[PDB]
Order: C-alpha cells, then structure tokens, then sequence
DNA sequence: ATCTTCCCTATTTAAATTGCT
DNA sequence: AGCAATTTAAATAGGGAAGAT
C-alpha cells in the first residue's frame, strides 16, 4: 500500500444496494442476484454505505479498513428522523493521530469554548455557502439569502446557549429548504419518509454527507461522540454537525437540481461525487475541523 | 449527441458487430466505442446492429445513463460493467416457482391422457367424426380422477385404472383440484350455464366443483363407452421417472400452497395454464419425426400418423417447464432512454415536471392521469414510464387512428422502430396520397426491433410478423384488443401471447371513458393482470369518475397484493399518482383511496373554475328538435362566427338520425348558407377515410391554414351533422355545437370539440342542447339507451332535459368529476355514476372486476364480451358494385359542401338492418329507406 | 465457530467465525459451516463479533443495533478487531458519550489526577503479573521477580513526574526480559527488527495485546488518543499503555515458551487466545478501565 | 445504411497524417508506419484530408464516396502567399438534389445578382462573427470589433465592384488578424510556409474547413467551378467563399487558442470537431446556403 | 462460510495460410 | 489487396474439490 493515498486525497465514494459484497481474488466486489460482479476501488474509496437488502463479509470489511474505508447502514436508527443510530463502523485498527482529539476536548469540556465552537461551525455554513456556488440554481448574492444569512451570522453573534443555537438551525436550514423549493416552484416539506424526489435525493445527500463529514472525523481521530450541538432533535451526534455544513451549499442544490432536471438515482449519486471531488470538500472539512480544534 | 458503446461478446460476434459499429463511432480501443452522432445515427446503428445476427452484447451510455442493452445484458444495476460474472446468487424460498413448476409437471404429463381412448385412435386415423363427444382433456381428467380416488395420487405407482363417465371430476383436495383444473383447461376453460351457480360461488374448489362436463366438453355423446376405454402403454422409462420426479416435487412443495390466498391460487393457475398451453402448442407446433406407434397424438399437414404420445406428454412437459421458467426468469428488453424526454416541458407542458415528483425506485405505480386534452397526455405518460428508467409499455389505445397518432407523436419526438410497435391488427388499405418523398407521416409496420427470448418457447418461434412486434415490444402502440385477451379466452390460446406481453411489461390505457362498461371491465381485469406481476397502470382519462377511477385502483391493489404476496414481501400499498396539468401527487395507499381521490378531484375542480368558462351550454325549449336544430343554428351562427363564417357540429345518436337531419336541412330554406356534411360511421373505406383526412385539415383552428380548405370568403355556415364518432378521439374544433343528448360525457365531449385549440372565451353561449333525444318520438319509455348509460334497469323518471339538466350551465369535466349517486331518475349525471358504481363495483359476480374462481372457468369472456356488439355483418363494395342488398342511391343535392365518392371498401351493417336494403349512398352512408 | 467472551459482568461477548448471519422467521440467527442453524438471545449479549469466514446482511445489522446489539467486525480470533462504531449510553435513546469515557478525559485533563492514574496502571500491572501464573514461564513469587516487583513498586510510589515512571517502566519491563533470558538460556535483547524466534514472537504476540487491549477500550467507549505513559504525539498510544499490563504477565512467557518449544505462528495464535479465554483477561482489562477511570 | 445520416447531421472529422488508408474486415481504416491500425467511422464521417507520406486506396475510396464522405489531399500549397491547390473527391455517383444548383446557376449568371449574393455573404461572416462567440480570445461585441464591422458593412453596402470587393476583403482580413494578434499578444503575419503555430494551425483549420465548405457544398450539390466571388488573388473556387466565412468567427479564433495554449495538433482537430459539432456549423452552412438559394 | 489455489473443461479468441477476385 | 473459408492454437472463463483461516 506505499504510502497509501491519503483520505482527503480518496475520490470514490459508494452507497450500495441490494448486493452481497466479498472479496474475489483479493476484489472488493459487489456481486448482484443477476450474476454481476462490480469491483469497488477500496484503496481510493472514501466510504461505502450499505442499503436494504446488501451483505458484506469479513474479509471485504477487513481489507476496507485497511485501506480506511468507514462502511456505514442505512437502515436501523437510519430512518433519519429521529437520526438515532445509522449503524458506521470505522477503522480503528489504524492508531490515528492523536491531537485533533486533544484540542477538541480541550474545548469540549469548557463550555465556553464549545458554545464558540460551535459558533464557529455555524459561521462555516455560511462559509460554506460562499465558497461552494453552484450555477443551476439559488444565487448566494441575490436579497433574501443574503439577508438570510445576515440574520443568521447577527443571531449566532448574540446568540447564548445550545437552546438559542438549535433555533438558528431552524431558521436557517428551513428556510433555506424553503427559499430553494420557491424557487423550484415546488410546495415542499422536508419529510424524510416522503417519496417525492425531492425528498429520496435528499435523503441520499444525507447519507453522502453522513459519510464525507464521518470520513472527515475519523481522519482526524475524532469520534462522533463529542457534538457541538445539543438538543432535543440534534440526536446523532458530531458527524450530522459536521454533515450540515454541507447541506444548504451542496448536497441540497444537488438533489433539488436532480430532482427538477429528472436525474435519477444513479446519476444524482454521480453528481455528489463529482462536487465533492471538483471542490475537494473532503479536504475542506478536514482542513476546516483543524481549524475548528487547533489550539 | 455523445454516446459510448461497450462491447460484451464472445465469438467474431465481438468481430463483425464491430465493422457496423466502428462504422459509426471512433474506436477508443479494448472493444470500446465512444463519439458524437445524431440520434437518426442512433436509430441506424441499432437496426443494423440487431440485424447482424444473435448473440450481440452491446451496451450503450448516452453521458451517463444507458441508452440501450442489446441481449439480456446485465450491464447495470448500480455500476456498469461487471468482472467476474457467474451463476449461483440467491436460491431462496422460492416456494410458489416450484409449487407453478410441479403443477405444472404433473398436469402436463397428465394433459393428454384422454388420447388413447379408441376413439381418438380413428379420429387419428380416419374412420369416424372428428369431433369428439367428450373432450380429451376430460378424459384425461376423469382418468387422473379415478386414480386420485382409486389410490393416493401424490406418492404411489401411476397404473390407469377402469375408468367410467364422470359428470364432474373436481373434489375437495384444492391441490388436486388444481391439476384436475390445469389437465381439463389446457384447450378451453370450462363454462357454467347455471344462474344460481353464476350468482352464488366464489371460492377456488367452490367453484371448480360447478365445472361439470356439459360445458363444452360434452359435445354429443353417443360413443362414450368407446371413449372410455383406454389402454396403458405409457409405463414406459423416461415417463414414469419424469411423472415420478414432478410428483414428489409437487408433494415436497405443496405445503406453501394452503398458504395462499384466493387471489393467489386464481393468478398462480393462470399463469400455469399459460405456461401449459405455451409448452402444448409448442410441441405441436414442431415436427419430432420419431414415433414409438401403437398410441398417437397429433397428426401432421398430411394427415400421417405422428407424436406418439409417450414422447408428446413428454416434449409438452419439457416444453412447458421451459416456458415457465423463461416467462418466470425474464429481464426483458426495454425501450431506448429516448433524450427529447427527459428535458423540462415549457409552456404548457410545464406541468409534465410532475415526474419529477414521483420516486424512480418504486416497484409498482398506479398513475390516474387526469390531465385535459391538448396538455400532451401520452407524452406525459412515457415521460412517467422514462422517470423509472428504461420503458417498457404497451400503450393500448382505443381507435386504429389514435395509435397512428400516438406512433406519429412518439417518432417525431424521440422514439425510434427499434423501440416502439405500432399494432393495428386489420391492415387497412388507408394509403397516403400526394406525395410518397414530400409526406414525413404515415407511421407504419416495420418494427426493426429486438427479437425477445421468449419467441423460443411459444409455438413455431412466436408467429410472423405480428407476433413478433406484439411480445418482442419494448413499447408497444396497440389497439387495445391486442392486451384485453390476456385475461382470457374461450377457444385456442391466444391468451398467452398477451398475457406474456403483459407480465413483463407495464401498462397504459389512455381514455378509457371511450369504451363499454363491459368492455371497461375487462380492461380493469387487463389491470389487475399487469398489477399481478408488478409492472405499472398508467390510466389518462380526464373526464374520470370516482366509481372508475376507483374500481381501476381496487383491480390494481388486488393486483398488487398477488405480487406482492407472491414475492414473499410484505404489502405497504400502492403508489398511487393523480396528476393532471395543474399538479400532481404521490401517495402511498394501501386503503383510504376515496377520501384521497376525492380530495385531489375537487382540487382539480377548483383549478378549473376559476379559469374562463369555454363552453356555455343552453338546453332549448322548443321540444321537436327538427325545428329546434333550425332555430339552434340560426341562432349560434348571429352570435358565434369568424366575420360571417361559423362551423357547427350537429351531434346526433344514430346513423338514421344523422340522415334526418341532414335531409331535413338540405330541405331548410332559410337566407343562411348552410353546407351539409354528413360524419358517421356506417360508410365505405375510400369515402370514410377521405372525411377523416379533411375534417382534420379543416378544422385545425391552432393556425389559419384551413382558410385554404374552405371558402372563408363568403359568409357560410359549415355545419357537420355527426354520430358519436366526432366525440371520440378527434382532435376537431367546431364554433359551436348542437348536441342531442343521449349521456353526459357525450356533452363534456362535445364540449372539448369546440374552442378546442382557440383560447377566446364564449361571450352568450356556444352549445345548444336539445329538449329530447330523437328516441322520444319512438320511445317514450327509454330514449337515452342509444350511445348512453340510461337502460331498462336504469330507467329516467323524466326525459325532459330541464329536469334532467341545467338549463343554463358551464359544461365542463366538473359535473363528470364529482359523482353523484343521489336522484338518479331525474338527472343524468347521477344516472350516469349509478351505472358506473353499479356495474363495476368491488364484487366477484361473473361479469364483475374482482372475478375470483371464475377466472377458473370461462364464465368471464363469455357473459362479460369485450366489443360487444350486435351481429354485424359486412356488406362490401367491390369497384363500385356493392355486394348484398345495398342499391346505390341519389342524395338530395342541396347543400352538401363536400362528398367524396368510394368504389371499394366495405359498410358494417346491423343484421337488424340486413332485412331492409342498406341503401348506401355516396352523401350519407346507411339509413331506412 | 461459536465463542463466548465475558467482557464486563453479565453481557457477552459473542464471537461468529465461518457463519452467515442473517433475519430467519423475524429474529437474527446465522447459517454455520456445518449447514446447522443457530439463533442468538438479545438479552444476554450486547458485543457480537464476526470473525474470519463470516457475513452479515443489513436488515440482521439493523435488528441487532435495535436490540442493543453492537457489532464489530474483528479477525478470527476474537481479539483483532478492525472495525466497529462508538458505545453510547444507550444506543437508540440518546447519543452521549459513556460515563467511563467522560471520566477518563476528566481524570487525564487535571494533571494530579492522571499521575495517579499512571500510578495506578503500574500498580495493576505488577497485579496482572501475580495474577495471571503460568507454568512454563518464570516464578512471580521467585525471590528475583519479587525483588524486581518491590524495586517497581518503590520506583513508582515515590516518583513525582511522567518521565520517571518511563525510566522504571523500561526498567521493569527489560528486566522481566532479562529474567525471561535467564530461564531460556539465551542472550535475549529486545530489538523489533531481529528476525529471531523470541523477539519476532514477542513482537506478534505485543500485536495480540494491542489488539486486546483496543478491544478492551472500544468496549467501554474509550477512546485510542489519551495515553497515561506515552506522550501526546503516540498515536494510538492508550492501546499501548493498556497491553503494557498484558504484555510482561501473560504475552512474555507465552511467546518465550513459543520460542522455546519452536511451533509456529497460527498455534501461537491459538495459545494466546486461549489464554485470553479461560482467564479472561478481556474482562480483567475491561475492569482494570473502571477501576482506573472510576477512581 | 437505411437513412444514412444526413450530411448536415454527420459528426466525425479527421485530417489522416502519415498512415495508409485501407479497408480491413469491412471498415476503412488508417494504417500508420508503426503497424497501428485505427478505424475510421465512415457512416458518421464529414471529411477526411490526406497529409504527407499518405496513401489511400480504391475500395476505401468507394465506401467512402458511396457513403458520401468528400476526401481531399491536403499538399499542393507552392506558391507564397496562397493556398494554391487542394484535390477533391466529389461523390457524384450519389445522384444529387438538383434546383438548388439551378437556383445557384440563376444567380452566378447574372451579374447583378451575382453581386448582389457576394453582398448578402460579405456581410454573412459578419454575423458568423455575431451568433459564433468564443468562450475564450476576444469579445466580439467591443468597440473596435464593431467598428472594423461596421466600416466593413457601410463600405460593402456602398461596393458596386467585384474588385472592390476584393480590396474591401483585403482591409478586414488584415483588421481581423491584427486585432487577434494583438489580444493574444504576438506579431503576426499570415504565411502557409511559417514555422509559427498560429500560421500552422491557421493552415491547419484552411484544410478543416476547406473540407467543410464541400461536404456543405456537396450536400446541396454545388460545384465548387462556380465562384461567386473571382480575382487574381482569390481563385480557389466557391471553397474561397463558403471556407472563409467561418475563419475569423471559429477556426481563426480557434487556432489562436490553440497556439496560445501550444499543445499537440491532435487537440486542434478534436476542438475543431467540438466546435463544429456543438453549434452546428455544417447544418448553419447548410441552411444559410438554403435561404441564399430560394431568395 | 469465505476465499483461495488448482485441476479439469471446453469454450472461446487470434493468428496463420491461401485461392479468389 | 481485401477477403473469404478453414484450420490451428493460445488463451479466457467457469465449476468442482480441497486446503487454509
Ligand atoms: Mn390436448
Ligand atoms: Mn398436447
């Protein structure tokens, strides 16, 4: 494995489904029930979920987590609102290093500077939303998201505790839902049992940011038990605090183009990794979490 | 255009694919294509790629979806491309394949037992009437009988027993009866002539105990004794391990068949039947050569003896077995990913972004498609077919010229030969004339296509060339009589082409407010079939009613429960999609469709009453009619006109009808300039067509292009006097409209004939309806039975049209829409939503939709008739001299603006009518005179 | 096949090997080798782990994390595993970090506190050393263990600094190296790169610990970034700290007597795991953690 | 061939350099001096051109022709300042489309009428210019392009000379190279026997279309023998009009960029097909011609 | 069970030669 | 000179069995 490429520089992102994955002459393959036999690149996969219906055996796990590669569940706490436990086990064979760790405790423990943190972490949405534009959909400068956005930086500025901070969250992620499905003439409510496209695409960029945001913690040795966030529906801990940073720039424009430009399921997949490789988000969230820790 | 083609093949079958698609694209070598050309390119490639020969292994990607998979490629689920392919999977419970593969083992070595009686031995032979006095297959059914009775019939040596005349051969043991009901249906189902039988059963063994032998197998019966003594030289080698081998499979899986449901049971024996009649006519439609003698079967085209029955029960046994595994084991050839689709409707085609609404991962879909005329309703239905992936549809169409419109609208869009079939099943002689290089029309019987797999396993490799484009069809563009017979037929097997046709491919019915009640009823029997299997309803009819659109989902829903319990998946419901050209919405139903329903019709409602009222409708006072269709269109031509000229539909009921008023305002003297033309349907082949092709190019209002088919110039009333075959399926606009009133969706029809492509709205009102329908002065007692719901156990209380109607109302779909139960003797909405909710209602009966153990018999496609009509015999035309009693007449000549004469042709006469001479005559075709 | 590890006091630590495990009539049981059936208890078993030779499907991963059931996938033997996802105090009802965790950041942040915790694992060392008595290897009661115990037992109550506790820590460990050289007659010095019997053997059989003792952290939600003895920048330094207890008591004479008696590396494999297993020293380790972190 | 891809719908384009063209197998080919034997895609191709050291043979003649594929030969340049000779295989035997070579004839006889169509296509790559705009060099729409336009429109409006066509012909081809020349910030001089890349790729793009200009020609059967617009220095034929109205508006442009961003000429080709296939350039040569014939 | 190595197993591609036009 | 028929042979794919963890 040489050096092996590192994780932020790892390109193939894969959510399975309906398949049983083993390893054939040293493959990690998914083998289909029509005979199919597609190989998985897992020295330069970043994660690979598991949809219903999908099996893995030992030593496709075992030299996933070799090659660094985080194999999350979509189903058991994976219907995704009460976002309890979607079922992702990481490789922690690798002794990761060590430090991120220490400098996120460190500000964990101190309430101050977890509330500041998170702060920080609120920022990084609308940092998000700069940095990442997208040209088949909202303009980031027109009036309502920047008012949107100003009101949201002037609320977290003042803002005071957990419970101030999880009503930010409302406001801005629902009317970010709400100010995109406006303008793609679609009366839309978030429901993640609904079955309109504007939903299942959404709920496919969940699992897709569920894996970069946990690809990017476990880089870093952080684990997912030390949220920014606390409250009554943030349950899932760290890696939906770090996901949610992406949702409103990337993977909600995403699946709100695929579904308004008839994308299917395959090809919104496709489009995900083309974002978070063109962009280089992986590399953005780590560089960003260092950042976030540091001292 | 840029596309990639990939390349599976073995053999220099990866060798001379090559040259035609290196012909066509640069070679980016390791046996791939990749480049730029243009979807003719596309269509070219794929006809002399599928040309070539069998065993192309081709997969195309236009940028990252796959536009076409020649053979059953796999290619993609997920990724494309697999590595390491192999056999071995799944192996499951599977359960009911091998609870269909041993009934249908065991039946098909017991199908043609009923041969070796002496009877069949001289009819072979020669010496005696050909027909039989009881059928073979209820002798082999009474042979099985008895030895079922005799000894255990699961696990024991065969040995035929003495057996006698039996008048019924069905027990008590559902799994035997199930053979019994496979061995004695495999030429013909059984029919009940008993009305307190017809009324009273339901159950599986409940009916099948009813099934007796004089319905049909009991011809004459004067040699029964001859026909009942049989000889046993079957106990042969490879028959008694064969017949051994499927009993002890049929014993080791029957314990899952009391586990099903009666659903399952009628839908799993149909499909075993299928299979069994695929297997029979397979092997009989082959010649074998060898024969063993002393017992004998079939009999070739010069009569010589041949098949010798050992080897046939056994040739139809292998057959069969292979035909259900092929039909049970199919992933079958879809239509291309056509690109003019998958774009964004603009204008008003915006609201066909609905698909971008629905979820493309749902294993069923029942689509009711409520959209109006004009909105691009069969392109909004592939558009939904194409949301879920790759198509593969038979758009089944009422008329020969709506699927010839159809084909016209799927060829200049996007849809290439070498993925749609246009089927109509008469080959009419309507040529284009003109110009043959200059015409870019006339959609036609070609069909370069994709020979499916399952051609092997029908008889004598499927058929020519009509069988080949009805189960080959990725898309299939059918008259609709080419689907409804996969829910059964009385005689032969033909149910098994359409009923192949349907298991693997999805369904879509587009107006089927158009057909009969009967004839609606087997088309929701048609729908639970297609639900039985999995694929997709997609229904477009705006004028819906409640009863229909719900009787369509509750056929889905049972449907839906055979797959879904046949697949060993629990039932979440069905994922019904209302859409019309104001929204859509996707909900999954597993009960409470009423209220849901209800709820998006009254939205629809609301979404259009707010918008312009386009057709007024006034119901006349004046009670005759002659007079009333005078005054009607004096009055509508001083208010509706285009600077002196109007166009009026005169709608009548009947031909007789449309012939008295023609005549009557022939004979009219009035300063108006009325010109005659006479619109029904009893009129010869050149003459009709020759309407057809003007009307069309007259009445087209989107440009000013009919300012040259007509003389515009001077002030005329151009006044078309029509049956109800102006209201279906054409795309005419008329100013305005006299209508005789027979049934409501006749006037929201007659209604979408006028201002059908203009936008203006009527200032007073544009559609007079009469006071009473003709049949008054005839028939008091019932008028509206003619081209209506009304009948003899629907009778109105008033025929007064003020009673029954508004005398001053907005004609729309609304009225059609709501559904009304209440005071239905005095208004013909409510009559209307009686007979629908009374006809096909949620019951079994014997002419009913939910038909449950009737299936078994042939009770539904002979008492429910699909096309039931009278008699009808042809008289035809032949170079201008008619055939039968017709005597060419002289119309009046007065004000008939265009009459196109015939020579050949033929006219379909009522046998009623056959006693009197039709009199055709070259204005107005069939009258009484 | 089939193995039972007891890992805290009641709850089990069920180890999968050549089995495919899937939902039979709506509960998880697995198909084994032998084409025999067998079902699993949800109430007795909160660790399940699939060795070598083993599947899993998805509905059966999403039963057994509904029923409190959380899997790892591990290398057959029990004490190897690769991959898992973090304990919480429950797993469907909240997502908080366990009590044993949070304890452990709290006692490494004050500095007295993780003194005394290094005190402490030296002291539970020399017990692990009484403790576990093998038969083949030296005597820990021999009056130059037990003098080399005091000298370690004295060298750690009296230091005040971390850098002390490594000079004795080194001193008893290549001490106890150099007693282990006394008894087999050998010129013992421990170097990783030496291709001979006894440091090869030492060096797999230091891999075993490592891996014992990361499933001895994972299973009680401590996290691999808080070493006691190694410094900040060790990564994976807490698996080393926690098999430095395992390492000179039991890993030690088992890979001399390896050494000694010659037999090679998958009997060696299978010797440690069965000494893992009857001792349970597992569970010996899993209770040294909240003795240390409860304090 | 059923319906074989109308000429104005054929995609693939090449320009054959030092290699054998043959027919193997069914499909014609190239055959280079290394044994490399690449395909070509007959039934799609506009053109081919033949470079030094090429050899084509009868047969791969024949499908091409009877395929309708116009071939040339690129060599025959010899004089100084010209583009002196280029052979071209016309496929007659396909019997062609015939009044709009009477339409054509109609208009070349009458000199009014001749002049009047050298009017309407002088002022047709003005608006090549106008609908064809570069991503890349200059914008058409400044204010010394529209200036050079319109003095060239408000001087060929007032022409009544084919000689001052000519001359007129002369200023904007010198204005045109100069203001790319200046953009792209080189000194350039337009010579067929120039070492500089923006001359080869201009020779390059002549060749390109060269081959464009008769399988539009071609299409619509046009003889080249009939040029509308004649002199001393312009006599090449009607490819020296129906050729350079899209010079400056794609191939000069087009070979700046090319020379400016200097890789290969296999580069130049594949953005000649791109450009030429996107927006259609044969089918708008081919309808332009359309409303040229029936006016 | 999973996966690997190896032995059939023959099915499947590539080259080679050579009249024929 | 391209091709076709037709041999000849090298290699590719797969299935079964046995040995590892
Ligand atoms: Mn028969
Ligand atoms: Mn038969």
């Amino acid at each position: 494995m040489q050096k092996q490429i590192l994780t932020s520089q790892k390109r193939n992102m894969y959510i399975l489904s309906r398949c049983k994955v083993l390893v054939k002459n040293g493959q990690v393959c998914h083998l289909h029930e029509d005979g199919n036999v597609y190989t998985v690149p897992y020295a330069n996969t970043v994660f690979i979920g598991l949809a219903e219906g999908t099996s893995i055996t030992n030593e496709a796990m075992s030299m996933l987590a070799a090659n660094g590669v985080i194999v999350f569940w979509t189903k058991g706490g994976g219907y995704d609102m009460f976002a309890a436990d979607i079922i992702c086990h990481l490789p922690q064979a690798d002794y990761r290093p060590t430090k991120y760790m220490q400098n996120w405790v460190r500000l964990w423990l101190d309430e101050e500077k977890k509330l500041s943190a998170a702060k920080e972490i609120l920022k990084m949405r609308v940092d998000s939303l700069s940095t990442h534009v997208h040209d088949f959909g909202v303009d980031v400068e027109n009036k309502r998201v920047s008012s949107i956005v100003n009101k949201f930086d002037k609320g977290v500025t003042q803002a005071t505790s957990f419970e101030s901070l999880l009503g930010h969250e409302g406001t801005f992620v629902k009317s970010l839902y709400k100010e995109y499905a406006l303008e793609y003439e679609i009366e839309f409510k978030r429901d993640h049992k609904s079955a309109d496209n504007y939903n299942k695409f959404l709920t496919l960029g969940n699992y897709y940011a569920y894996g970069i945001a946990r690809s990017s913690l476990w880089a870093l040795g952080i684990d997912n038990s030390f949220p920014l966030l606390h409250g009554s529906t943030r349950r899932g801990g760290l890696v939906f605090d770090v996901a949610d940073i992406i949702k409103t720039s990337i993977i909600l424009p995403l699946a709100f183009h695929a579904a308004d430009q008839g994308m299917s399921n395959t090809e919104f997949k496709r489009s995900c990794v083309a974002y978070f490789d063109k962009n280089d988000i992986l590399a953005y969230l780590i560089n960003n979490i260092k950042r976030l820790c540091m001292e | 255009m840029f596309i990639r083609i990939k390349c599976f093949s073995k053999q220099p079958i990866a060798k001379k694919v090559s040259r035609e698609v290196s012909a066509y694209l640069e070679y980016t070598g390791n046996n791939t294509w990749e480049g730029h050309i243009s979807g003719q390119g596309v269509s070219n490639l794929q006809t002399k790629l599928i040309n070539v020969g069998k065993g192309v292994k081709v997969v195309c990607n236009y940028q990252d979806k796959v536009l076409f998979a020649i053979g059953n490629v796999a290619m993609s689920d997920t990724g494309s491309v697999p590595k390491y392919t192999t056999k071995k999977v799944y192996k499951p419970d599977d359960s009911i394949f091998t609870l269909k593969q041993g009934l249908v083992g065991v039946a098909a070595l017991w199908h043609d037992l009923g041969k070796a009686n002496s009877y069949f031995q001289r009819k072979l032979r020669g010496e005696c009437n050909p027909s039989d006095p009881v059928r073979h297959e209820w002798v082999s059914g009474v042979i099985v009988s008895t030895f079922a009775k005799g000894n255990d019939w699961l696990s024991d040596d065969f040995i035929i027993p003495e057996v006698k005349h039996s008048d019924n051969v069905f027990g008590d043991d559902q799994v035997l009866n199930a053979v019994l009901w496979l061995i004695n249906t495999h030429h013909k189902k059984g029919l009940v002539e008993d009305p307190i039988y017809r009324a009273t059963k339901t159950m599986f063994t409940e009916t099948l105990q009813c099934v007796n032998v004089n319905g049909g197998w009991f011809n004459y019966g004067d040699n029964i004794d001859e026909c009942y003594k049989i000889d046993t030289s079957f106990i042969t080698d490879t028959y008694v391990k064969q017949l051994n081998r499927y009993r002890k499979k049929l014993l080791a899986t029957k314990h899952i068949w009391f586990t099903l449901g009666e659903d399952q049971k009628i839908a799993i024996l149909q499909e075993c039947r299928v299979a069994l009649m695929l297997g029979d006519s397979n092997f009989s439609s082959d010649l074998i050569g060898g024969d063993g003698s002393h017992l004998y079967a079939n009999l070739d085209e010069c009569g010589n003896l041949k098949q010798t029955l050992t080897q046939h029960l056994l040739g139809v046994t292998d057959c069969a077995l292979k035909a259900l595994f092929t039909i049970n084991h199919h992933k079958p050839v879809k239509a291309n990913f056509i690109p003019t689709i998958a774009e964004k409707g603009e204008g008003k085609f915006a609201w066909q972004n609905g698909v971008n609404m629905v979820d493309s991962s749902i294993d069923n879909m029942f689509c009711i498609n409520m959209a109006s005329t004009g909105k691009g309703k069969t392109l909004a239905n592939l558009k939904l077919l194409q949301h879920f992936g790759n198509v593969r549809c038979s758009f089944g169409l009422g008329m020969v010229s709506l699927t010839k419109q159809t084909a016209k609208q799927f060829l200049d869009m996007g849809v290439d030969y070498n993925s749609a079939a246009m089927v109509t099943g008469f080959s009419k002689s309507r040529f284009n004339l003109g110009s043959e290089s200059l015409d870019q029309d006339e959609v036609s019987v070609e069909y370069w296509g994709q020979t499916s797999s399952l051609s092997k396993v029908f008889p004598n490799n499927n058929a020519g060339f009509k069988n080949k484009k009805l189960l080959s069809a990725p898309i299939l563009v059918t008259t609709t009589d080419h689907l409804v017979k996969a829910s059964g037929v009385k005689k032969g097997n033909k149910q098994m082409l359409p009923y192949v046709r349907c298991m693997h491919s999805d369904l879509v019915l587009d107006e089927i407010d158009d057909y009969g009640i009967e004839d609606m009823v087997v088309l929701a029997r048609l729908v639970y079939l297609t639900a039985c299997y999995g694929n997709k309803v997609i229904i477009s009819s705006a004028t819906i009613t409640p009863a229909i659109s719900n009787i369509f989902y509750e056929a889905y829903s049972s449907g839906y429960k055979v797959f879904c319990a046949n697949k060993q998946t629990t039932y979440k419901g069905v994922n019904v999609v209302w859409w019309d050209e104001f929204g859509i919405k996707v909900e999954k139903v597993t009960d409470q469709f009423s209220n849901l329903n209800t709820r998006f019709v009254n939205k629809r409602i609301t979404n259009l009453l707010e918008s312009t009222p386009k057709h007024k409708a006034l119901v006349v006072d004046q009670d005759d009619n002659m007079e009333a269709v005078k005054q009607s269109i004096t009055t509508l031509h001083n208010a509706h006109n285009s600077g002196g000229v109007s166009f009026g539909l005169i709608r009548t009921t009947t031909i007789k009808d449309c012939v008295a008023v023609t005549q009557e305002l022939q004979n009219w003297e009035t300063d108006l300039s009325i010109k005659i033309l006479c619109y029904h349907s009893r009129f010869v082949g050149d003459t009709k067509a020759q309407m057809e092709e003007y009307l069309s190019k007259v009445l087209n209002r989107k440009g000013d292009e009919y300012k040259k088919f007509v003389d515009t110039t001077t002030p005329t009333a151009y006044i078309v006097v029509a049956t109800p075959v102006v209201e279906v399926g054409r795309d005419f606009d008329f100013d305005w409209a006299i209508i005789e009133p027979s049934s409501e969706r006749s006037i929201v029809q007659c209604a979408g004939r006028v201002l059908r492509h203009r936008s203006s709205t009527p200032t007073t009102h544009n559609i007079h309806i009469l006071k009473y329908p003709f049949k008054f002065y005839r028939n008091s007692n019932i008028c509206y039975d003619v081209a209506g719901y009304e009948s003899k156990g629907y009778k109105l209380k008033s025929k007064n049209m003020l009673d029954i109607y508004k005398k001053e109302s907005i004609v729309n779909s609304v009225n059609r829409l709501q559904g009304d139960a209440a005071f239905y003797t005095k208004s013909l909405t409510a009559l209307e939503h009686k007979v629908l909710l009374d006809k096909l209602t949620t019951d079994i009966a014997d002419t009913n939709v939910f038909v449950g153990g009737w299936q078994l018999t042939a009770n539904p496609h002979e008492y429910c008739k699909w096309r039931r009509g009278t008699k009808n015999e042809d008289l035809v035309l032949t170079d201008g001299k008619w055939s039968g009693n017709v005597t060419t007449t002289k119309p009046i000549q007065s004000k008939i603006w265009r009459k196109w004469q015939g020579e050949n042709g033929s006219i379909t006469v009522p046998e009623y009518l056959l006693d009197k001479t039709i009199c055709y005559n070259d204005f107005y075709g069939g009258y009484e005179n």
